[PDB]
């Protein structure tokens, strides 16, 4: 398939003309990534009674 | 031809694959795979229902994406001589990386044979086994399979000699024969005194010729879709390639049930 | 001929500086934790 | 005579001699070239292993010509092995009771 | 390479005489002032003069820029520019330590 | 929209999402060794209450996100897929539906492997998982098994790119490039792919092995039933050592192209590279066993396997060498890949030094399974193949993405990483020549004093890891602006001393492969017409 | 029964999508979609008892 | 014989393998040490006089009379610290003669001994269980995941041969003062020998993952002269 | 000094010693039916067996023997 080119349009996100800000996604992203180990943590100190 | 028209064409000889679903759908079958089976191995599912659908899933979809390399090769015109070079190459990596399993599953075996424990009895095959012996079925085993490459050979070059009855029934006689080999091997598995859960022994054995059981059963289907694009006229008396590829696979399973013979049935006896 | 300078001297007013340079990085690229260790209680101050 | 002393190099034997079949029967296919050198790989290595079984079967007619020497091994000589380090027991029992 | 010195001279005189424009005099200066050797005398001779041809006159500053850099003393540098002095005042060149003093 | 990127079949869309899950899974990865070194800051109980299973998960976790979800799908995923058909000149690789089915099982390896840790009490068993320990009897439940699944999809992901990188390059080469007249980087992925190729099926081997002793009642390696442990320990170790230098082939060819670039003079001897590569891809199957030194081999086997683990010494210094020639006698520019590629060389230098030091068989008896084995390998890791990740990142963006960076900021970020991982990492020497065993989540207080600095670093590592999120915020954002301003290096060779300012302007790239001569971000279809070479 | 210039003058003179080109598609295509969507979320149901440890109803 | 805080060598050695492993590590150390002087100078000579480079040398490539230089000279270092190991790995391998055997298998988070020689007058073979003492109840001045229950006493001067298994998973029988680090694999028995040459205690732990349980399994070594070894046995 | 042990065997002189426990049992079980009671070397497979193999594995075995599951040849 014939694909746009430019600038913005290698990326799967969109930054530019959105209605919501981009350091959301940006952020949001990464913080899912950096707390996947604190879900594990408190998963397996509630399943062993330390909480 | 002229400059107008060369420009209505490629200018390099590859292939410019469409978009397709099937390698993500066959990503998420082997993630229902996955986990399926880890859970009914431990009783959080039921029944293998899971299981069951999983592989179903994950088979029709593979058969899809072959489905759309045949409508490509065949019916788009779309594999250049540069294209069959590649796909020859890849399959051959790909049964060097079998090859590769089989030697794993090989040095498992002289691991264990080469000085066995004392929980056998310093001994191979350990007290208590009876081996198979080599000179009844599996030697047919042998038999049938040395046949079968020299059936697959005259039909490959009758496929290329211009005879058309000459190469369907030399691929019919060879499908048949790899589906004889595959119910003697279901007998000897049935009419085996020792199971997989028989110590070592019996996991070394039944992993590497069950190993090639599962390439032989693939064998058998391949050699049938072959049978079908032969009859249905796709493949030609030139580009054959998918063809040529189950020869290879027929001629490298053959070498290595050869060793899997001299190995598990001769050496270790 | 041999215009100039002896290169003894023209390469050795370029190299002396420069292996007292390397002294000092690679005393603080490998050395620091000796300064740790300085200001530690183990050392007994 | 020759008999046990290359029948025990068995299985290194054989596949020497597949090795030999397959790679000296490649030089007879590939001197009258013609074929893509795939199919002449598979058939030099379908005449080879014919080759390897023929003297595999040839392998269990000596098996069998050849322990009418001595019957019944796989014991008789762990009878030597054990017979050995029984008396290697005894060379150390006596003068450790007389030294 | 295995070049002699001579050879090097005797190649670069007539490399020099050969560009015709400014993007080939600054690429051959460029790729003699490359080597482990400074250029002798009678090549940035030849340097000066096909850079006159090509009319650019900081590309011959740059040479005596490139010259000092190159040379391993400030009297090596000195001796280039006794006997190199006739053709820069001939040409008419400045030097760029008396053109941009500190 | 979902046909660009589901139904994807360009390579340089499939690298983009390699390199996102990439960098998803080492955020995940650095907050997994957070944890586990803030724990190990100080004796005792400190965050995770007891729980040394959870401990041993953690480490599990961070071992498999940092090498099989961010190291190799960021090098041989992100960067191969990429460049090598944009360096050999390819319209794209061959077989790219197997290139996208290669990037779509990564995702489900990693969410089997977080429902791996949210079951039972997860898999903790090291990264190599070796039984009895990770079999049915020390590990109940479905943990080890999701752990073994997520190790067959990324090795499924590996072998697919590894069959399709060797075919592309031996079949889709441009039209005056012979295999000598390759780039560095491109004869880095081709070794790779072989290693991958030649060594993922005895890892399949051994770990379906494996799950079949868990789940199917067969005996491989349980002992009561006629097994051998060892026998896992030779068909792991024999892809785990090739897996390790598959993870370091690629750094090489990245630092051999930033190093080039930025001295401005070419690589001091290629085909010796190349030869030198080749000889650590084949050395690397002879040296399988220095990780089995302490389990009772013979005495001439530990003998062949410190002469083999020592020869290949001699590949590395030759490279490293090289490399420290095609510097001398350059121009260099000190941008922030040259920055770490100086780093490179000399912090993999240090950590290979200390494995000639763990080659000796007679010594490594006062080393294995010490926190000086850990030294080594996160001295060759985070700061090799971290170190020339960092370098490929910085020196292949903006071209890639269209978008400069912070080049102030990207420096900040270097020295901040450069101390960090220092303080993490050479301390433990110290550690583990005293006697601190691995893989503890307590330790006797004496081993306190080189811990609590260790764990200082660890907060100066996450801290240039969170500068470098923001590096990419600012990348994206005003990646635009940066060319505009001052903020950012918009040319990476500078001038020649002759060369004039506008001499310079109309050959502003002057590069030996493709990837700086193409547009900005490239196009869907580069190559219409094949490039040519002489 | 050699329909297989019939079947190129069909797949290379079409807009669909190459999976779809067939006339049978609609046979294989709609039944697929179905029995995917149930084989990829109905393990994604069992994963919550999966984490709390609830193994199902054998007896 | 125990680790001391912000350390940064070795242990104090205790047996002759321990003090080779000690010279061959310093021998190696020490070519190590040329060579990342020799690195390290180039490295810090080169971006420091060649930033400051304006020209280029871009025609040098090949350099032929010192390639085989720098291939050949790692060669015969690799020769010189291949000498003394080969000479500690062939000397470290032999048990020959020794006066003791002791049996150590590793179960899961404990260590159990086994001196079974029969030399005692009980005639009979002496095991124990040795559990590392728990954090409430320590005493006061004992070392934390150090100190055991039971002890594994030793005499000096003896030559004594370590068997090494294991009941379940891997574990690892090791100490560093004495330089012994022997896989206890549940399938085998290995050996290694020791000759204590001083008094005193010896602390080790299990470096192999064991489970849950790994940190708290430690190895503690009472070397003692042979008068007070055989009173220590008469009883167990 | 009243310490002795077992000598190192030139059938076994390596680091892995489970075939001298494993032989050395079989080969004291496998006298007293050829050899008998009472026989004077058979205390020297009985030394080497109980002094380098462990207790779960001699009473594992002498259970296998009364089993008939033993896997020597001690009949
Ligand atoms: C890829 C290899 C890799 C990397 C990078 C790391 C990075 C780190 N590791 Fe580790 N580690 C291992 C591989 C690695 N590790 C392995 C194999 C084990 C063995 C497990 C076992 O024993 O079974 C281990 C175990 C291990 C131990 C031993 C503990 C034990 O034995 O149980 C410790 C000690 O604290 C540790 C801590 C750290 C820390 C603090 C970092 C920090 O350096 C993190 C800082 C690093 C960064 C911040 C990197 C940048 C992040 C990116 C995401 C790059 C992004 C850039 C682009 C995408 C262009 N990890
Ligand atoms: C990035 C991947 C990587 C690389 C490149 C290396 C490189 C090397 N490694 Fe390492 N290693 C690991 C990853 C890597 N390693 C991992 C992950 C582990 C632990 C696994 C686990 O247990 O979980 C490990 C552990 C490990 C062990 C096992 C020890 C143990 O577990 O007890 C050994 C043993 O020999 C070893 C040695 C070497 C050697 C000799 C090199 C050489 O290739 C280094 C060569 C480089 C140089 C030698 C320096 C440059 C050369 C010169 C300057 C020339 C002059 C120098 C000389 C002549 C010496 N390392
Ligand atoms: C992927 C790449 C890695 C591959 C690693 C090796 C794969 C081994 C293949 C297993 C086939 C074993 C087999 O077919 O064994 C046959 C056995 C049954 O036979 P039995 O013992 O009941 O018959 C003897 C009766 N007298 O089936 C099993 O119980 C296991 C089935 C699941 C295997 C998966
Ligand atoms: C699972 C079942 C595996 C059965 C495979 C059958 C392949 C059918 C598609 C086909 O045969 O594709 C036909 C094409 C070429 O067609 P052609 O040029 O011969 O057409 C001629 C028109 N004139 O071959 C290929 O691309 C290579 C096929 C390799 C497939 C390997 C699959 C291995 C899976 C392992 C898991
Ligand atoms: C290479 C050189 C490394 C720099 C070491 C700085 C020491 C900081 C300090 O100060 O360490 C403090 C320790 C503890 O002091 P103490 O217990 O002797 O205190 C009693 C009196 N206060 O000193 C030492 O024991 C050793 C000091 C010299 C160390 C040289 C040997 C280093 C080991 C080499 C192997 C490790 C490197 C592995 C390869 C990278
Ligand atoms: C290069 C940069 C290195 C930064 C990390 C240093 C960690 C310092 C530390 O960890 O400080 C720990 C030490 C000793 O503390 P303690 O053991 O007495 O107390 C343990 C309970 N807190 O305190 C100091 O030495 C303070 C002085 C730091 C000097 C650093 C000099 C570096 C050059
Ligand atoms: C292991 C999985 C099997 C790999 C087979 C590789 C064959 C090499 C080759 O020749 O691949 C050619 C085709 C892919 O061709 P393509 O559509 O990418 O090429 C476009 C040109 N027509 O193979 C396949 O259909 C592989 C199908 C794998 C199905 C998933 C199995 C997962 C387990
Ligand atoms: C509190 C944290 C640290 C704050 C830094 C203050 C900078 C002061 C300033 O305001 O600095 C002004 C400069 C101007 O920028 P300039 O270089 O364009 O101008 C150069 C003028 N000559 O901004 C900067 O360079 C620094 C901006 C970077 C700030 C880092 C943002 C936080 C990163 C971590 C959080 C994101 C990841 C978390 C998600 C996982
Ligand atoms: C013991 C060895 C340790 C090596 C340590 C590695 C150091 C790496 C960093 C320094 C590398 C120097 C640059 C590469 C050499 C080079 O530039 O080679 C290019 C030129 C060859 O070109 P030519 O024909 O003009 O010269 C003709 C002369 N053969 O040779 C040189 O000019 C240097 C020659 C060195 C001679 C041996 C010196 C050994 C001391
Ligand atoms: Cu026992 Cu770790
Ligand atoms: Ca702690
Ligand atoms: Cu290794
Ligand atoms: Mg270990």
């Amino acid at each position: 398939v014939h694909f746009k080119d430019g600038v913005y349009e290698n990326i799967p996100f969109k930054v530019k003309g959105r209605k919501t800000p981009y350091a959301l996604s940006h952020f949001g992203f990464f913080a899912i990534g950096f707390a996947v180990p604190f879900v594990a943590c408190y998963v397996q100190l509630k399943k062993s009674g330390a909480f | 031809m002229t400059h107008l028209e060369r420009s209505r064409h490629q200018q390099h000889p590859f292939h410019m694959v469409m978009p397709s679903p099937w390698p993500i759908v066959v990503s998420f079958a082997l993630l229902s795979l996955a986990l399926s089976t880890a859970l009914t191995m431990h009783g959080y599912i039921g029944n293998m229902n899971m299981v069951y659908l999983a592989l179903f899933v994950l088979l029709t979809s593979s058969i899809l994406w072959f489905r759309d390399i045949v409508a490509e090769a065949t019916y788009l015109g779309d594999h250049t001589m540069a294209v069959r070079k590649g796909i020859n190459l890849g399959f051959l990596m790909f049964v060097l990386s079998e090859v590769l399993i089989f030697a794993g599953l090989f040095w498992a075996y002289f691991h264990s044979a080469m000085s066995p424990d004392v929980t056998l009895g310093a001994c191979w095959p350990p007290v208590g086994i009876e081996a198979v012996q080599p000179t009844e079925l599996p030697l047919l085993n042998t038999i049938i399979l040395l046949s079968s490459g020299a059936t697959v050979t005259y039909s490959h070059h009758a496929l290329i000699a211009g005879n058309r009855n000459k190469a369907l029934s030399g691929l019919l006689i060879t499908f048949w024969l790899i589906v004889i080999f595959v119910t003697c091997q279901y007998i000897e598995y049935t009419n085996a005194a020792f199971t997989i859960s028989d110590g070592v022994y019996g996991s070394v054995f039944y992993a590497g010729t069950g190993l090639h059981f599962l390439h032989m059963v693939m064998l058998a289907a391949m050699l049938g879709v072959n049978y079908w694009r032969m009859r249905n006229y796709h493949l030609t008396a030139g580009h054959h390639v998918g063809y040529e590829t189950t020869i290879i696979y027929t001629h490298v399973l053959d070498v290595i049930w050869l060793f899997l013979y001299v190995v598990f049935y001769w050496w270790g006896v | 001929g041999r215009i100039g300078e002896s290169w003894v001297i023209t390469e050795g007013r370029r190299l002396i500086p420069e292996i007292f340079q390397w002294s000092a990085v690679l005393s603080v690229c490998l050395g620091w934790p000796g300064a740790v260790y300085f200001f530690s209680k183990a050392r007994k101050a | 005579k020759f008999v046990e002393g290359l029948s025990n190099n068995k299985y290194k034997i054989i596949t020497g001699a597949w090795a030999a079949s397959l790679y000296g029967s490649w030089v007879i296919v590939n001197k009258d070239p013609i074929m893509t050198k795939a199919q002449k790989i598979v058939q030099a290595r379908m005449y080879a292993q014919f080759i390897t079984v023929g003297l595999l079967l040839a392998s269990v007619g000596l098996s069998m010509y050849e322990n009418k020497l001595h019957p019944n091994k796989q014991k008789v000589n762990e009878m030597r092995r054990w017979e050995n380090a029984l008396r290697v027991a005894e060379e150390e029992e006596r003068l450790e009771k007389e030294g | 390479d295995e070049e002699t010195f001579e050879e090097f001279t005797a190649r670069y005189e007539k490399e020099f005489d050969e560009a015709y424009d400014l993007f080939e005099v600054q690429r051959v200066l460029n790729n003699c002032f490359s080597y482990d050797l400074v250029p002798a005398p009678a090549v940035i001779e030849k340097a000066l003069r096909a850079a006159r041809r090509v009319n650019d006159l900081p590309t011959a500053i740059r040479v005596f820029e490139a010259l000092k850099y190159k040379v391993e003393n400030e009297d090596q540098y000195k001796a280039y520019l006794d006997e190199l002095k006739d053709v820069r005042q001939e040409l008419g060149v400045p030097l760029k330590e008396e053109l941009f003093p500190s | 929209m979902v046909q660009r990127w589901l139904y994807s079949t360009n390579a340089k869309d499939i690298a983009v999402l390699y390199f996102m899950l990439a960098i998803f899974s080492g955020m995940a990865g650095t907050a997994m060794s957070l944890i586990i070194r803030l724990e190990l800051a100080a004796p005792g109980s400190q965050y995770l209450h007891g729980n040394s299973q959870l401990f041993n998960v953690l480490v599990v976790g961070h071992a498999v996100l940092m090498i099989f979800f961010l190291v190799m799908p960021a090098l041989i995923g992100g960067f191969g897929n990429y460049l090598l058909p944009l360096m050999i000149g390819a319209t794209d690789t061959a077989f790219p539906r197997i290139n996208n089915i290669a990037f779509w099982v990564l995702p489900m390896g990693l969410v089997c492997l977080v429902t791996s840790t949210l079951v039972e009490s997860g898999a903790g068993t090291g990264w190599t998982v070796y039984p009895p320990l990770s079999s049915i009897q020390a590990h109940s439940g479905p943990s080890v098994d999701l752990a073994i699944f997520a190790l067959h999809l990324t090795s499924i992901s590996s072998l697919l790119g590894a069959i399709n990188f060797i075919v592309t390059t031996l079949n889709m080469r441009t039209n005056g490039m012979t295999m000598h007249k390759l780039p560095l980087f491109v004869w880095s992925i081709f070794i790779t792919a072989f290693l991958l190729l030649l060594s993922l099926p005895v890892l399949s081997a051994g770990i379906t092995m494996l799950l079949l002793d868990r789940n199917f009642n067969t005996s491989f390696f349980e002992v009561s039933g006629g097994g051998d442990p060892i026998l896992y320990e030779h068909l792991f170790w024999f892809f785990g050592h090739p897996e390790v230098y598959i993870l370091i082939i690629p750094g090489f060819g990245i630092i051999s192209h930033v190093v080039s670039t930025y001295s401005k003079k070419p690589v001091f001897g290629e085909i010796s590279m190349v030869y030198a590569m080749a000889s650590i891809g084949l050395l690397g199957f002879l040296v399988w066993s220095h990780h089995m030194y302490i389990v009772g081999l013979d005495a001439d086997t530990r003998a062949y396997f410190t002469s083999a683990t020592m020869i290949i010494a001699i590949p590395t210094g030759i490279k490293i060498f090289s490399w420290l020639a095609t510097i001398h006698g350059g121009s260099i520019r000190l941008a922030t890949p040259m920055l770490y590629a100086i780093a490179f060389l000399f912090l993999f230098t240090m950590g290979g030094l200390t494995g000639v030091a763990l080659a000796n068989a007679s010594l490594d008896v006062a080393f294995h399974d010490t926190y000086y084995v850990v030294g080594h390998f996160h001295y060759v890791l985070s700061m090799g193949a971290i170190f020339s990740l960092f370098a490929g990142y910085y020196y292949w963006s903006p071209q890639i993405l269209g978008l400069n960076y912070n080049e102030k900021l990207a420096q900040i970020q270097f020295w901040l990483i450069f101390i960090g991982a220092n303080v993490i990492f050479f301390p433990m020497h110290f550690l583990g020549i005293n006697g601190m065993p691995r893989r503890i989540p307590d330790y006797p207080d004496a081993f306190a004093g080189w811990n609590y600095v260790a764990s200082i670093g660890s907060f100066i590592a996450t801290l240039s890891l969170f500068l470098f999120i923001y590096i990419l915020y600012d990348q994206l954002v005003n990646g635009l602006n940066n060319k505009v301003n001052n903020k950012s290096v918009i040319y990476n060779k500078a001038p020649d001393f002759v060369e004039s300012n506008t001499i310079f302007n109309l050959n502003t790239v002057k590069s030996s492969s493709i990837e700086f001569l193409l547009t900005s971000p490239p196009a869907v279809h580069s190559f219409n017409t094949p490039a040519v070479q002489s | 029964a050699n329909k297989v210039i019939q079947l190129q003058k069909i797949f290379q003179s079409s807009t669909k999508p190459l999976w779809w080109r067939h006339p049978r598609s609609a046979l294989y295509l709609y039944p697929f979609y179905a029995i995917f969507a149930v084989a990829v979320v109905t393990p994604l149901l069992y994963i919550p008892n999966a984490i709390r440890g609830i193994k199902a109803k054998k007896a | 014989d125990v680790p001391t805080p912000y350390a940064c060598y070795f242990q104090d050695s205790a047996t002759p393998n321990q003090e080779g492993i000690l010279e061959l590590h310093d021998n190696i150390m020490f070519y190590l040490l040329v060579i990342l002087g020799l690195v390290s100078w180039m490295l810090y000579t080169i971006v420091m006089t060649y930033s400051k480079n304006p020209i280029a040398y871009k025609y040098i490539k090949h350099g032929q009379t010192i390639e085989v230089i720098w291939t050949i000279f790692p060669a015969v270092i690799l020769l010189i610290i291949a000498f003394p190991s080969f000479i500690l790995l062939y000397l470290c391998d032999e048990v020959i003669s020794p006066a003791m055997t002791i049996k150590a298998i590793g179960y899961q988070w404990y260590w159990k001994y086994e001196y079974s020689d029969f030399i005692n007058d009980s005639g009979e073979t002496v095991e124990f269980e040795s559990y590392v003492i728990p954090d409430e109840l320590l005493e006061e001045g004992q070392l934390r995941l150090l100190d055991t229950d039971t002890s594994m006493v030793v005499p000096v001067d003896t030559h004594i041969r370590f068997v090494v298994t294991a009941a379940d998973v891997i574990h690892d029988f090791a100490i560093p003062s004495l330089g012994i680090k022997v896989d206890a694999t549940p399938g085998r028995l290995n050996q290694v020998s020791a000759l204590i040459q001083r008094e005193g205690v010896f602390y080790g732990a299990c470096s192999e993952l064991c489970g849950t349980g790994h940190a708290n399994m430690p190895i503690k070594i009472e070397a003692v002269s042979l008068p007070k070894f055989l009173e220590w046995l008469n009883e167990q | 000094s009243p310490l002795h042990t077992v000598g190192f065997d030139a059938r076994f002189p390596q680091q892995n010693q489970t075939k001298h426990c494993w032989q050395s049992y079989v080969d004291y079980h496998k006298c007293v039916n050829m050899k008998g009671e009472d026989f004077a070397p058979c205390k020297v497979f009985w030394k080497t067996y109980n002094a380098l193999c462990p207790l779960d594995w001699i009473e594992k075995w002498d259970d296998q023997r009364e089993k008939g599951i033993f896997a020597g040849d001690i009949n």
